[PDB]
């Protein structure tokens, strides 16, 4: 793992917290570093990204007044700063690297906001179906529709991830149809502009996971709501 | 060095310079580094346009580390191709 995150945090409501993400083997200066929130048993939420070469930061509007991202190229570390903590901030936070899909993920940092009063809270990606009960050996299809065009330089910036229980997500497909190195050929992607599909054919037992699409041509780099793929239970 | 046989990704947005060129930051996915980066530029019709590469002999040193490539696109519609094969990264550009 080339991205190492700081330890679990137990923080009081209304206080602040800083998380760190340290890279090894490559310079963070030469990449886009993102932070992603995942509330317990919920979907991935892109918080924002920093370009450490120039310090440029972009955030999802939902996180304005909650999250701040910084980076230190000298120590090869990116940081996430959360303000006025509330129960809604209890989540696993991941740092990630990449533009054409996040191929590198940190192990995640659990932030638990303790009981008590205090704090404050502060493009549409339609992923269907929310739940998919599969017959092993069948063709499984997951769709993602964006409210805006996801193309840039004549390429569709649509990516697909697989996430298994208690693990960080893994990049499967990038640039709508390109298979990530080491991913089996049963995974394929198709689509352009606003409509996309992930196909798993034939679906195998080790494909039980939650799948997410994501766009990245323009900010915010929004994730789809997710598809929990399970073997049918008759 | 041998020509890179693998795929390339964009690490960051293509950046326009103040001298009519673009900077393309590429990430290598193959396992044959150190290797020479295949690079070519085409017009709207798809005909190869020569001498548009500014960066002399672009090479991948470590696959984990991206490579900066400067190219001068022609006026109007063009295509910047990074890597070998039919599945190579092809960028549509307008100057």
């Amino acid at each position: 793992k080339l991205l190492e995150q700081s330890g679990a945090e137990l923080v009081k409501p209304g206080a602040s917290v800083r998380l760190s993400c340290t890279a090894s083997g490559f310079n963070i200066k030469d990449t886009y570093m993102s932070w992603v929130k995942q509330r317990p048993e919920q979907g991935l939420e892109w918080i924002g990204r920093i370009d450490p070469a120039n310090g440029d930061t972009k955030y999802d509007p939902k996180f304005q007044g909650k999250a701040t991202i910084t980076a230190d190229t000298s120590s090869n570390t990116a940081y996430l700063h959360l303000s006025s903590l509330t129960s809604g901030d209890t989540a696993v936070y991941y740092c990630s690297r990449g533009w054409e899909g996040f191929a590198y993920w940190g192990q995640g940092t659990l932030v638990t906001v303790s009981a008590g009063g205090g704090g404050s809270g502060g493009l549409v990606m339609t992923q269907t179906p929310a739940s998919l009960a599969v017959s092993l050996g069948q063709r499984a299809t997951i769709s993602c529709r964006a409210s805006e065009n996801v193309d840039r330089y004549g390429n569709s910036f649509m990516h697909w991830y697989q996430q298994k229980a208690g693990q960080p997500p893994k990049l499967l497909i990038y640039r709508a149809s390109n298979l990530e190195s080491g991913i089996p050929a049963r995974f394929s992607g198709s689509g352009s502009r606003t409509d996309f599909t992930l196909t798993i054919n034939p679906v195998e037992a080790d494909d039980v996971a939650t799948y997410f699409c994501q766009r990245s041509n323009e900010v915010p780099w929004t994730f789809g709501g997710g598809t929990k793929l399970e073997i049918k239970r008759p | 060095y041998v020509m890179c046989t693998g795929s390339f990704k964009l690490e960051k947005e293509v950046a326009e310079t103040q001298h009519g060129t673009v900077l393309v930051q590429v990430k290598y996915e193959g396992t044959d580094a150190p290797c020479k980066i295949p690079f070519s530029t085409q017009d709207e019709k798809g005909v190869t346009q020569n001498g548009r590469l500014i960066t002399a002999n672009p090479i991948v040193t470590d696959k984990e580390k991206p490579v900066n490539i400067e190219t001068e696109p022609p006026f109007g519609e063009s295509y910047i191709i990074v890597g070998a094969g039919e599945k190579a990264l092809k960028l549509s550009w307008f100057k």
